[PDB]
């Protein structure tokens, strides 16, 4: 996902 | 937002890229990186024991042990995700990666945590697992996040990993899916996030077919456009459909 | 063989956790500054 939040 | 695609040990390109990112991000940059790289007396971090359900454990204590294990791995603030997760890969492949997480024992972010929570709860049929995905908006940018929804003994909860303590694990005390989702939304608003989309997956099979992947988006609600009465209406309908195996 | 590779994995892991602690402390400070 990347940002997580 | 780099991902390690090189396996372990991490290759030069991926390793040097990680260090350059954190050097840029951190205000002491080069001094910080130089203090760690090739330091002669770095603590060897202990390796936490992988949790395993035993009949002597209550289900909440077992779930808490899973969550504590994830917390001990730590949320990955390095900027380099260490385990590649292709979300559409069959579960059989994702579970090999989850095992690799327990073997290499490194920090993880939200998507890796969901895969890991599936792996560690596989084989306890009393626990139903399903991904919950969020798209949020904060100060002009969109953010994506995912946790592992849990349904057990008529109660909902979650496992996960987030930068924020209120956007990950939730105890098995929510009587409806709506209550669980609305608790995430209320938690997000503490950080001035507006939830744009909520995606609910299907139950993840404990014994999936060889090629079965996780289904991430069986229900998609554009919650920013809906009144809360309609959000609850739609979540409750879908949750009833889940519980009936329709 | 695979021996020198395991040594590299362990050194990389020690550095990763050292770095992750520092970055976690950074994110904690920034989050504290925004929430004030």
């Amino acid at each position: 996902e990347g940002e997580c939040y | 937002f780099h991902v390690n695609k090189s396996g372990f040990p991490i290759d030069s390109h991926t390793w040097e890229r990680m260090w350059m990112h954190v050097a840029k991000v951190h205000p002491k940059g080069g001094e910080m990186v130089g203090a760690i790289r090739n330091a002669a007396f770095l603590a060897k971090p202990s390796i936490p024991q992988v949790p395993n359900y035993r009949l002597s454990m209550t289900i909440p204590d077992w779930l808490q042990a899973i969550q504590n294990y994830m917390k001990t791995l730590q949320y990955n603030h390095t900027g380099t995700q260490f385990f590649e997760i292709r979300k559409m890969r069959p579960l059989s492949g994702l579970m090999e990666t989850a095992k690799e997480m327990t073997r290499e024992s490194l920090p993880i972010k939200c998507l890796e945590a969901v895969i890991l929570g599936i792996y560690l709860t596989n084989g306890q049929p009393s626990i139903e697992r399903f991904p919950i995905s969020f798209k949020t908006y904060f100060s002009g940018n969109y953010f994506h996040h995912v946790v592992l929804g849990i349904y057990c003994n008529g109660r909902y909860g979650s496992l996960g990993m987030s930068r924020r303590a209120e956007l990950m694990d939730k105890p098995l005390t929510f009587r409806t899916l709506s209550d669980l989702i609305f608790d995430f939304e209320d938690s997000y608003k503490k950080y001035l996030h507006t939830v744009k989309k909520v995606k609910i997956g299907l139950y993840v099979p404990h014994e999936p077919h060889s090629f079965q992947p996780i289904e991430w988006k069986q229900l998609v609600l554009n919650v920013s456009k809906m009144l809360r009465a309609d959000i609850r209406k739609e979540l409750e309908k879908y949750a009833r459909d889940m519980r009936m195996k329709i | 063989q695979k021996s020198a590779q395991q040594e590299l994995k362990q050194r990389q892991r020690a550095e990763i956790y050292a770095l992750n602690r520092v970055m976690t402390e950074l994110e904690q400070q920034q989050f504290d500054e925004f929430s004030k």
